[PDB]
């Protein structure tokens, strides 16, 4: 109440795994830039893959 | 002119000029997680020169 708090939550980590593909298939990947007008944070924003 | 002697009639000088190809370039700029890209070409010459 007032000389003794009780346990309570602070913060918190939810993690994930990645996304897989096939080993024998073999990735080809190239960088290319971003259209800025996009809300590209929009797309990021949850943990799971 | 410093003298200097030979046994020989003629004098040929033979200049074999070379144009090196120069190191140029900067290595290309990309994001982690990519197939890299190539080079471009370059050319060395030689000429020479008689006298």
């Amino acid at each position: 109440m007032d000389k003794v708090k009780l346990f309570q939550t602070i913060g918190r980590v939810e993690y994930w795994e990645r996304v897989p593909r096939l080993h024998a298939y073999g990735v080809f990947a190239l960088p290319f830039p971003m259209d800025p007008d996009v809300n590209w944070a929009q797309w990021f924003t949850g943990p799971h893959p | 002119f410093p003298e200097d002697s030979t046994f020989a009639s003629e004098l040929e000088l033979y200049l074999l000029r070379t144009q090196d190809a120069e190191q140029t370039g900067m290595t290309f700029v990309h994001q982690v997680g990519s197939t890299s890209l190539p080079v471009e070409a370059r050319v060395a010459k030689v000429d020479l020169a008689k006298a």
